[PDB]
């Protein structure tokens, strides 16, 4: 048992250079004399810059560092589903050891061109306004950015709840394991979050990896490669997964401070000259595979935290470059009502349209084009009394759907409801309703039809497209349970 | 304007009376004359007895004119004095840090002089080498409760 | 300054949009004096919309400066060691 | 100019000055002698006089490197220790002499394939166990080494040895062995 | 000597390289050869970063530098009522002397 080693030269800041290790590999693991890893990334003529995956006082100056001969690396499998760990795969839950048998790298290379093929699938949140107007499909990246306490994490805890329904079901293709890399975040938020997540019974199919915010930087930079990789197991074998990484930005700024402790020149806002490399290549990841190579998926939903809607940034400027779209939150739309605070103009999808099911695209298409055309007319209100009628319908009816987008926390409303309500909103019945009866509409209407016509949706989540007969089917229950409601 | 002093003597006493928890007010980076003016109102409203042992807060003051390595730990003296009371005596402590800006402000100005990051990244509230390892300390323990007020 | 640009940019759309709403309500009430209203707030309209251009011109230049200066500060900060 | 780099590599100025000699010696075959007239040309510049004067700012470059010249030409220098001394002068790296000759010293300690390896244990050995021992981490070795033992006694690790041999490094020591016993009946 | 007295290094900008002065003190005020009196700001392990109280070019390399032990001092009291002086409290209105008999740093 001999392993080639070397000296502290200094330590400090997560940072210590080691002399010696004159074979070490760039980007290799480490290992210290007191349990703590690590990673060589800088290699010099005279020493090494390593990274420590750990808090820098259990190391003092001459401590002897050995080598391990890998490449960073994380153990992944099923034997992770309902865990919390850490940035390396060590379980912080408290429940043992990690009965996994194998090991995947953090760095690893994404697909090619070949091995994809276009996203079709759709992704099912559960959030009316991101399953409407925002489609997100399996194997896209969906940038979601906002500023602080807009209701982002909110967003990814509904994408993951809402899942249940497939995974409990029978559907072995339709099931979506959640993984949610937490970066920079209080422990006792990822403690809320995973109370919620076992509370809702999700847990059952879902990975978390913390980085909090008194994880040393290393960490923190490494937990997005660490969650990518779980990720990437189920991805390039067979399976469909969805990975959050809540967020982005943090994990930019924790590699910004190991590469200027690192020596390393800084560029705009000091970031180094390759953050746009380092967020690229873990987004890259996120394919959509084909049936050559196993069909399997891997969603990313990136999490931007901006100031002031600032996102002429450079890391906003640069996630927004690399993602498949956006979804825009906003602090006054999260203030004057709307929440989910979803802004729709700022927002979109680029793969759109191909990640929906024909129902819902039936009743987007239109949704959309009247929420367009009450955008572009929106500011004409407070005056409405005193304008062309078409386009204070155009305003009511605008009205109506925006708070037909309102929706509540920790129920992700399934696709066959979504479709049904919308429905119900968008064929011009709700024009009668004022707008402040329209969430006790949609509760009490949707409790109706849930109850009632269970065949109904049964049959339409059997098609996914409303036909003719689901049509004539609509109208009764629309009509028949509107002209009661009170 | 606003009378806020008596909200914060309020939430110490009305802290210390329903519950058996007592608290800390970290002064970070703050004018002495202010400093001064709560101390005397803090006296001559019963939270702190100069002739008994029955006072209901402890104080941490670093004042503006002192170097930035000490603004900038002084907030972890107070933090370590509520630590206390919580890891130690189960209590729901309640901390008050006059600002958090004074603090970041002089964490920058600490590593400024150290010469070693920009000072465009100024202290990161994420980063543990910084403000962060030490807001993470301020949560809810299965022994205590610390809660931090920050003007 | 970038934040006061942004201030002036953002009331001068302000009454841009008001002199908007304002034409489309006086062209609203054109079904003498309401015709010369509206094409009044149709030029005061394109007035502030020229003015937003102008704006947005001299807040590029002075977005593009401040980076310049912040980079400017940090790689001298870094050069001196 | 081709130049012939030694196996191992020392760094900063003192590192480049060292394999600037050891190049220049071995080009022409002296590198014993250059060796022990580096050896004591170090200990002649750190005898108090000549030690003093010569960190001293303000003394001329050119004065100094002719009243150095003077002082070593006289032990019967060949050319290319004088060459290295001036060098070193009219540089101003003077200060710098012995740390490039301690240099130059280890240089020559991989040349003759002398292996600095530590075996360190709880308390001092007797050297009967000491000899096989060294029998025992000559074994390893290839063809054609000399090894040099430098022991030291800890009873920190209250046991065992730790062997570091150049950079290979075997922990036998009891303390590994009850920190590997307490992660391994915590985890 | 080279622990109560230094030798000039360098000068330029106002800005003097002093070499020795070992037992100089941070902050204190320190006095050239020329009459020139300067501030030792930065103490670094090979000379001392002295800031110059005047004009540069009566200092040259290879001066001497002579520890006085007072660090930066200014007279006060009510005689300075009146007078314009300057930064170290030297009257420069063209008065006299000021008789001040309290000091302070
Ligand atoms: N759809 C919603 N409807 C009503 N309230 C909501 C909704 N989503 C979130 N909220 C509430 O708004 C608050 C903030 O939401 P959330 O924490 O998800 O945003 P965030 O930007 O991710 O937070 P942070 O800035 O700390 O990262 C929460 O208390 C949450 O209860
Ligand atoms: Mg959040
Ligand atoms: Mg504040």
């Amino acid at each position: 048992d001999l392993e080639e080693t070397g000296r502290v030269l200094s330590i400090g800041d997560g940072i210590a250079r080691v002399h010696g290790l004159r074979n070490v590999q760039a980007e290799e693991m480490v290992e210290f004399s007191s349990g703590l890893k690590g990673m060589s990334l800088n290699l010099e003529p005279d020493n090494v810059g390593v990274v420590v995956f750990g808090n820098d006082k259990l190391i003092k100056e001459g401590d002897i560092v050995k080598r391990t001969g890998a490449i960073v690396d994380v153990p992944v499998g099923e034997e992770l589903l309902g865990r919390v760990v850490d940035a390396l795969g060590n379980a912080i839950d408290g429940k043992g050891p990690i009965g996994s048998k194998t090991r995947r790298r953090v760095g690893l290379k994404a697909p090619g061109i070949i091995p994809r093929i276009s996203v079709r699938e759709p992704m099912q949140t559960g959030i009316k306004a991101v399953d409407s107007l925002v489609p997100i499909g399996r194997g896209q990246r969906e940038l979601i950015i906002g500023d602080r306490q807009t209701g982002k994490t909110s967003i990814a805890i509904d994408t993951i709840i809402n899942q249940k329904r497939f995974n409990d079901g029978s559907d072995e293709k339709k099931k979506l394991y959640c993984i949610y890399v937490a970066i920079g975040q209080k422990r006792s938020t990822v403690a809320q979050l995973v109370k919620r997540l076992t509370d809702a019974d999700a847990m059952k199919y879902t990975i978390v990896v913390s980085a909090t915010a008194s994880d040393a930087a290393p960490l923190q930079y490494l937990a997005p490669y660490s969650g990518c990789s779980m990720g990437e197991y189920f991805r390039d074998n067979g399976k469909h997964a969805l990975i959050i990484y809540d967020d982005l930005s943090k994990q930019a700024v924790a590699y910004r401070q190991m590469s200027l402790l690192l020596r390393r020149p800084p560029g705009r806002e000091a970031y180094p000259g390759d953050v746009f490399y380092l967020h690229s290549r873990l987004l890259e990841r996120a394919a959509k595979m084909n049936d050559a190579f196993g069909g399997g998926s891997l969603t990313a939903l990136p999490v931007i935290e901006t100031q002031a809607g600032d996102v002429s940034a450079y890391i906003p400027t640069n996630v927004i470059s690399i993602t498949d779209g956006q979804i825009f939150l906003e602090t006054e739309l999260f203030y004057k009502g709307i929440r989910p605070a979803i802004n729709v103009g700022l927002s979109v999808s680029r793969v759109g349209s191909a990640a929906q099911t024909r129902a819902m695209k039936q009743v987007a298409g239109t949704m959309k084009l009247e929420l367009a055309q009450y955008r572009e007319v929106a500011a004409f209100a407070q005056f409405g009394s005193d304008l062309d009628a078409a386009t204070q319908q155009l305003l009511s009816r605008g009205v109506r759907l925006t708070e037909l987008l309102k929706q509540g926390q920790y129920s992700p409303m399934a696709i066959e409801e979504q479709v049904a309500v919308i429905y119900a909103g968008v064929r011009g019945y709700l024009d009668k309703l004022e707008p402040s009866k329209i969430t006790k509409f949609e509760n009490a209407f949707l409790s109706h039809v849930v109850s009632q016509h269970q065949a109904l949706l049964g049959t339409i989540r059997a098609d996914g497209k409303i036909s003719e007969q689901s049509d004539a089917k609509l109208k009764e229950i629309v009509t028949n349970f509107l002209a009661g409601f009170e | 304007g606003v009378g806020k002093t008596v909200l914060i003597m309020e939430l110490i006493n009305n802290v210390a009376k329903a519950h058996g928890g007592y608290s800390v007010f970290a002064g970070v980076g703050e004018r002495t004359r202010e400093g001064n003016d709560l101390y005397h109102e803090m006296i001559e409203s019963g939270v702190i007895n100069l002739k008994d042992a029955t006072s209901k807060v402890a104080l941490v003051y670093g004042q503006m004119n002192e170097p930035p390595g000490a603004r900038a730990r002084v907030a972890l003296t107070g933090l370590t004095v509520a630590e206390y009371f919580r890891d130690q005596e189960g209590q729901d402590v309640l901390l008050f840090i006059d600002n958090i800006f004074r603090f970041t402000q002089a964490g920058s100005e600490v590593s400024a002089l150290l010469g070693r990051i920009p000072s465009a990244v100024g202290y990161q509230p994420t980063l543990a080498t910084d403000m962060g390892t030490m807001q993470e300390r301020i949560t809810t323990t299965k022994k205590g409760s610390i809660t931090s007020v920050q003007a | 300054t970038l934040k006061d640009i942004t201030r002036r940019l953002k009331s001068i759309k302000n009454i841009q949009k008001i002199t908007k709403s304002m034409k489309m309500v006086a062209a609203a009430k054109y079904a003498s004096e309401q015709s010369a209203r509206m094409t009044a707030m149709d030029n005061a309209s394109k007035n502030a919309s020229e003015m937003i251009d102008k704006l947005t011109l001299t807040f590029n230049r002075t977005r593009q400066a401040v980076i310049t200066k912040e980079l400017i500060e940090i790689i001298s900060g870094a050069a001196a060691l | 100019a081709k130049l012939v780099r030694p196996p191992v590599q020392v760094y900063g100025i003192e590192g480049r000055y060292a394999t600037a000699l050891y190049s220049a010696a071995s080009k022409q075959n002296k590198l014993e002698q250059v060796e022990k007239e580096l050896l004591r040309v170090a200990q002649i510049l750190k005898e108090p006089k000549v030690a003093a004067s010569v960190l001293n700012p303000y003394v001329k470059r050119s004065i100094k490197v002719k009243s150095l010249n003077d002082i070593t030409a006289k032990e019967r220098f060949s050319p290319l220790t004088t060459n290295l001394i001036n060098l070193l002068a009219e540089n101003g790296r003077l200060s710098n002499t012995q740390g490039v000759v301690s240099a130059f010293s280890t240089m020559m300690s991989v040349h003759r394939g002398e292996v600095p390896c530590t075996v360190t244990s709880a308390s001092p050995l007797e050297e009967a166990t000491l000899s096989e021992l060294k029998t025992v981490l000559k074994s390893f070795l290839s063809q054609g080494q000399v090894l040099k033992l430098e022991a030291k006694t800890d009873p920190s690790i209250l046991g065992g040895m730790i062997v570091r041999i150049g950079e290979k490094y075997v922990d036998m020591s009891v303390k590994t062995k009850i920190q590997k016993l307490g992660r391994a009946m915590r985890e």
